[PDB]
C-alpha cells in the first residue's frame, strides 16, 4: 500500500 | 538534526534506527516487507573496504519503531558502492505492519524538479552534538542542481573541480544525485541523518514516495545544500536483486 | 552559514580582543576541567590546577590558531586541515566536545568584553565557533 | 542533584541582586536572536525578523518574565524538581512538544545574560553551579519523554 | 556589424556590467579566462565609455544565463571592436556563466579623492567619490607607498606620510578599496592592486586615512620626568599634541627616541612620578 500512516503530519 | 519539529505522532513508520558496533546511531529506511534500503557509506563504518558482506552483517545493530529489534541475515551492497552510495539491508523475518511500523513504496514517477519540497526524518545529532534522544524530523526544499554543483566544488567542466567544500571531504556528485536546498529557518541535517529517506507527500493520489535517500549528512549548519542519491536511478537494480 | 554581515561582526569583535586573546582561551580551559570533568580524561599528563602554564600556553596555542582562522576566514578548512587530522583521527575527540569549549568560549568572552555583545554579536560569534568545531569534526568516521 | 552548601549559598545570594523584570525577557529574546527556529513557537508576538524588534516587542519580556518566576521557583527547591515543572512539561511536552535541547540551550543563554551582566564577579565556580541548576532543571523537565 | 549588439549590464550605468553581446536577437556573455585590462579598453573604447578602469568576475554582477559567445580571447588592446579579436569561433567556450567577465569603465565609474575632517585638505579620512557617491576606504594593507600616491595627487609634500585619522570620523556607507598594495609608482590610487570593488570585510572603525607632511611640523619631547629627557613621550604632530602608547613599545624605540633627541641611551622605562600634563584624545 500507499499513502495511509495512521496519523499523518499535518 | 540541530533545530526543531519533534516526531510527536510517528508519522515516518518506515524510519529505522541502525546503530554501528562503536555506538555510531545512523538512519536505515524500510522500503518493503522484507528489505530496507540504506547507503553503502552507513554500511561500511569501522569497516575496512577489504570487508566483505558477510563480515559487516553481525556487526550491525538495527532497530525499528519505539525499541523494537528486528534480526538481519545478509547484507548486499550496490555495484558501484563507490559512486552510487546505496546498501540493502534484509531481515530475518517480516515485520507485523500497523500504525507505527510499515514499509515505504518506491516511486514510479521522478519528482526530481525544483519547486518540490520534501520531508526528510532523522536519529542524527543535534545542535549540541549530541545523538538525539527522540527521533526529530524537518521540511526542506529541493535546490537547483548546478547552484549545487558550483557550491560543492567549483567547475561544471570537470577539469576546473577543485576541492570547494567548506567541510574537510567532497561529496559525491554526479547524475544519479539530486540537491536539496536549506530550510526556511536555515534548519539542516547532520551526524546520524544518513540513510533516511527525502519523502515527498503526493497529495492529489496522497501517497509519500522516498524519492531519494540522504547520502552527504555531513553539511549540518555550514553547507547550504544537502544532497541525495535518487532513488528512482535504483529502481531497475533493486528490483533485480529482490529476487535473491 | 556565515554572511557578510556576520563575518564582519566576528572580524570586529574578534579585533577588540587583541593580545589578551591568549589568556581567555587559557581562562576557558579552566572552566571545562572545573565545569565538565570529563573533558579532564584527554589531558592526563597535563597539570590541570589554576592558572597551570601547561594550560595557560595551550591556551595560548587554541587562541593563535583562532586568530590565524578568522586572519584569512573564508577559506578556513584549508588553513585548519593539519588540526582537522590531528583531533579527529590521532586524538579521537568526541564531538560533542568542540561545542562544549565553544560554549565556555562564549561565556568567557562575555564576561570580560560586556560592551560589544550585542545580539547580532553573539550570534555570528556562536556561528563562527559552529562552523569551525564542525570543520575539526568533519572528518570523524 | 545534591548539592555542597556554598554552592546554594553564593547562588541565592547572588539570585537576590538578579533584576527580575528584564534578565528574563532578555535571556528569552536572545534565544530567538541567535537560533531563529524558535520563533516558529513565539510568532503569535509580532515581527521577530530584525533583533530591534524582538527587543521592543512589550511580548517577548511578557512571556520571558513567566519563565524567568518558573526558573526562580526551580532554583527554591532543587531536592523535588519532577514536581515543581511537571506542569510546564505537560505543556511543553504533550501539547507543544518543544524539543527539550533547547531548553538547555535557554538556560545557557540566561547563564550568559547573567555573565553579561554580573560580569567578573560572576566566576567559575559559581557558573559552573549555575550550569549544575540548569541541568537538573533540563532534566526534570524532559523526565515524561521517557 | 548591423546585427552586432554590445551593452553593459547591471552595474548602475551603461559603462559598467557584465559583458552581453546581441547577437542574431539572442544576447550572450563572453568568458573571463585570459581576460585582462586591454580587452577591457577595447570594450570601453567601443562603447566610447573611456578608458577601462576595472575588470571582475561574476562575483560582482552575479552570474548571467544562456551561450558563453568567447573564450580565451586574445587582443593586443588595439582592436577597433571585440568581436574583430581572435577567437575560436562563436558559442566554444569551457567556461560557465558563474565565469562570465565584467568590466567597469571611466565615465561608467566617475573617481574622485578627497579628505574629510583633516588638519588640512591633504590630511584626514580618505575619502573616493565613486558613480557620485563618496565612501572610505578602510586600513587594512594601507602603506605608505599608498599615502605616498595620494599625497603626490593632492600635491603637498610626500616627505613623511603617516596613516591614521586625527579627528576624522568614522565612515558611514560604502567602503570601496580594500587591501590596497601599491609599488608607489602609480599616478593615482585606484590604478594600483586593490580586490574587487565593495567586497569588504572592514568596517568603519578601520578606515584609512592620512596625514601628509614636509617634516618642519613633526615635533618629539619627553614630558614630567623631571627632565626633557624622561617623561611620557609626547608628539606634535601638525600641531595636534597626542602620546606613544606602550604596545610594542621596547627599549629599541626608547633608545631612537633618546638618540635622536640627544639623550643618550634608554635604559629602562619607568615609573618617576609627577605632575604630567593631560590628557590626549
Ligand atoms: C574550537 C575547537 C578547537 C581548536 C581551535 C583547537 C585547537 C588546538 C590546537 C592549536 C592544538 C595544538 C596543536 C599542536 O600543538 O600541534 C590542539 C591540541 C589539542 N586539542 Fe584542541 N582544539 C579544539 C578543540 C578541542 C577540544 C574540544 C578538545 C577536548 C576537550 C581538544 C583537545 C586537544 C588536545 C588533547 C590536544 C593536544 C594537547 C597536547 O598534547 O599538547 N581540542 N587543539
Ligand atoms: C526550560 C525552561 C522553561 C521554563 C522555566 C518555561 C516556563 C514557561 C512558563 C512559565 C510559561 C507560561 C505558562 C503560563 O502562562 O501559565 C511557558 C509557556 C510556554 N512555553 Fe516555556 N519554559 C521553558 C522552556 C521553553 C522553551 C525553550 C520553549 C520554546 C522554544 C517553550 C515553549 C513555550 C511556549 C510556546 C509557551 C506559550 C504557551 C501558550 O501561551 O500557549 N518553553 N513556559
Ligand atoms: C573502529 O575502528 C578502529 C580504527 O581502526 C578500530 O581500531 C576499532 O577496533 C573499531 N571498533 C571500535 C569499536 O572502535
Ligand atoms: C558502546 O559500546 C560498548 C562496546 O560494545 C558498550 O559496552 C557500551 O555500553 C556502548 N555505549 C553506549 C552508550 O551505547
Ligand atoms: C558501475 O559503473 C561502471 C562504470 O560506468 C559500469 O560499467 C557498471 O555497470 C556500474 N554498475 C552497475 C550495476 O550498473
Ligand atoms: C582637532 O580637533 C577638532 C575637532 O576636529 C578640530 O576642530 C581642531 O582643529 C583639531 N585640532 C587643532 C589643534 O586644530
Ligand atoms: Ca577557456
Ligand atoms: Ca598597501
Amino acid at each position: 500500500v500507499c499513502g495511509k500512516p495512521k496519523n499523518p503530519a499535518n | 538534526i540541530l533545530g526543531g519539529h519533534l516526531d510527536a505522532k510517528g508519522s515516518f513508520p518506515w524510519q529505522a534506527k541502525m546503530v554501528s558496533h562503536h555506538n555510531l546511531t545512523t538512519g536505515a529506511t524500510l522500503i518493503n516487507e522484507q528489505w530496507l534500503l540504506t547507503t553503502a557509506k552507513n554500511l561500511f563504518l569501522n569497516h575496512s573496504e577489504n570487508a566483505t558482506a558477510k563480515d559487516i552483517a553481525p556487526t550491525l545493530t538495527l532497530y525499528v519503531g519505539k525499541k523494537q529489534l528486528v534480526e538481519i541475515e545478509k547484507v548486499v551492497l550496490h555495484p558501484n558502492y563507490s559512486q552510487v552510495d546505496i546498501g540493502l539491508i534484509k531481515l530475518k523475518q517480516k515485520v507485523s505492519v500497523n500504525e507505527r511500523v510499515m514499509p515505504i513504496c518506491l516511486p514510479s514517477k521522478d519528482y526530481a524538479e525544483v519547486g518540490r519540497v520534501g520531508y526528510v526524518s532523522g536519529w542524527g545529532r543535534n545542535a549540541n552534538f549530541k545523538f538525539t534522544d527522540h527521533l526529530k524530523y524537518v521540511m526542506l526544499p529541493v535546490a537547483d542542481q548546478d547552484q549545487c554543483i558550483r557550491h560543492y566544488e567549483g567547475s561544471t567542466v570537470p577539469e576546473k573541480k577543485t576541492p570547494k567544500s567548506p567541510v574537510g571531504v567532497q561529496p559525491i556528485l554526479n547524475e544519479h544525485t539530486f540537491c536539496a536546498g536549506m530550510s526556511k529557518y536555515q534548519e539542516d541535517t547532520c551526524y546520524g541523518d544518513a540513510g533516511s529517506a527525502f519523502a515527498v507527500h503526493d497529495l492529489e493520489e496522497d501517497t509519500w514516495y522516498a524519492t531519494g535517500i540522504l547520502s552527504f549528512d555531513k553539511s549540518c549548519a555550514v553547507a547550504e545544500y544537502g544532497v541525495y542519491v535518487k532513488v528512482t536511478s535504483i529502481q531497475d537494480w533493486v528490483q533485480k536483486t529482490i529476487a535473491e | 552559514v556565515l554572511s557578510p554581515a556576520d563575518k564582519t561582526n566576528v572580524k570586529a569583535a574578534w579585533g577588540k580582543v587583541g593580545a589578551h586573546a591568549g589568556e581567555y582561551g587559557a581562562e576557558a580551559l579552566e572552566r571545562m576541567f572545573l565545569s565538565f570533568p570529563t573533558t579532564k580524561t584527554y589531558f592526563p599528563h597535563f597539570d590541570l590546577s589554576h592558572g597551570s602554564a601547561q594550560v595557560k600556553g595551550h591556551g595560548k596555542k587554541v587562541a593563535d590558531a583562532l586568530t590565524n582562522a578568522v586572519a584569512h576566514v573564508d577559506d578556513m578548512p584549508n588553513a585548519l586541515s593539519a588540526l582537522s587530522d590531528l583531533h579527529a583521527h590521532k586524538l579521537r575527540v568526541d564531538p560533542v566536545n568542540f561545542k562544549l569549549l565553544s560554549h565556555c568560549l562564549l561565556v568567557t568572552l562575555a564576561a570580560h568584553l560586556p560592551a560589544e555583545f550585542t545580539p547580532a554579536v553573539h550570534a555570528s560569534l556562536d556561528k563562527f565557533l559552529a562552523s569551525v568545531s564542525t570543520v575539526l569534526t568533519s572528518k570523524y568516521r | 542533584v545534591h548539592l555542597t552548601p556554598e554552592e546554594k549559598s553564593a547562588v541565592t545570594a547572588l539570585w537576590g541582586k538578579v533584576n527580575v523584570d528584564e534578565v528574563g525577557g532578555e535571556a528569552l529574546g536572545r534565544l530567538l536572536v541567535v537560533y531563529p527556529w524558535t520563533q516558529r513557537f513565539f510568532e503569535s508576538f509580532g515581527d521577530l525578523s530584525t533583533p530591534d524588534a524582538v527587543m521592543g516587542n512589550p511580548k517577548v519580556k511578557a512571556h520571558g518574565k513567566k519563565v524567568l518566576g518558573a526558573f526562580s521557583d526551580g532554583l527554591a527547591h532543587l531536592d523535588n524538581l519532577k514536581g515543581t515543572f511537571a506542569t510546564l512539561s505537560e505543556l511543553h511536552c504533550d501539547k507543544l512538544h518543544v524539543d527539550p535541547e533547547n531548553f538547555r540551550l535557554l538556560g545557557n543563554v540566561l547563564v550568559c545574560v547573567l555573565a553579561h551582566h554580573f560580569g567578573k564577579e560572576f566566576t567559575p565556580p559559581v557558573q559552573a553551579a549555575y550550569q549544575k541548576v540548569v541541568a537538573g532543571v533540563a532534566n526534570a523537565l524532559a523526565h515524561k519523554y521517557h | 556589424g548591423s546585427n552586432l549588439e554590445m551593452r553593459l549590464t547591471r552595474g548602475g550605468n551603461m559603462c559598467s556590467g557584465r559583458i552581453e553581446i546581441k547577437f542574431q536577437g539572442r544576447w550572450g556573455t563572453v568568458c573571463d579566462d585570459n581576460f585582462n585590462i586591454d580587452h577591457a579598453s577595447v570594450i570601453c573604447r567601443q562603447l566610447e565609455c573611456g578608458s577601462a578602469v576595472s575588470f571582475s568576475g561574476s562575483s560582482n554582477f552575479g552570474e548571467g544565463s544562456g551561450p558563453i559567445w568567447f573564450d580565451d580571447l586574445i587582443c593586443n588592446g588595439n582592436e577597433s571592436a571585440l568581436w574583430n579579436c581572435k577567437h575560436q569561433g562563436w558559442g566554444k567556450h569551457n567556461c560557465d556563466h558563474a565565469e562570465d567577465a565584467g568590466v567597469i569603465c571611466s565615465k561608467g565609474a566617475d573617481l574622485s579623492l578627497r579628505l574629510v575632517d583633516g588638519v588640512t585638505e591633504c590630511s584626514g579620512r580618505l575619502e573616493v567619490r565613486f558613480q557620485g557617491e563618496w565612501g572610505t576606504i578602510c586600513d587594512d594593507g594601507w602603506d605608505s607607498y599608498d599615502a605616498a600616491v595620494a599625497c603626490k595627487q593632492l600635491g603637498c609634500p610626500t616627505a613623511v606620510t603617516a596613516i591614521g585619522r586625527v579627528n576624522a570620523s568614522k565612515g558611514f556607507g560604502h567602503i570601496w578599496l580594500d587591501s590596497v598594495s601599491c609599488q608607489g609608482h602609480e599616478p593615482a590610487i585606484w590604478q594600483c592592486k586593490h580586490h574587487e570593488w565593495g567586497k569588504h570585510y572592514c568596517n568603519h572603525n578601520e578606515d584609512a586615512g592620512v596625514t601628509c607632511s614636509d617634516g618642519s611640523d613633526l615635533e618629539l619631547r619627553l614630558r614630567g620626568g623631571g627632565s626633557r629627557c624622561a617623561g611620557t613621550v609626547e608628539v606634535e604632530i601638525q600641531r595636534l599634541l597626542g602620546k606613544v602608547c606602550d604596545r610594542g613599545w621596547g627599549l629599541k624605540e626608547a633608545d631612537v627616541v633618546c638618540r635622536q633627541l640627544g639623550c643618550g641611551s634608554a635604559l629602562k622605562t619607568s615609573y618617576q612620578v609627577y605632575s604630567k600634563i593631560q590628557a590626549t584624545n
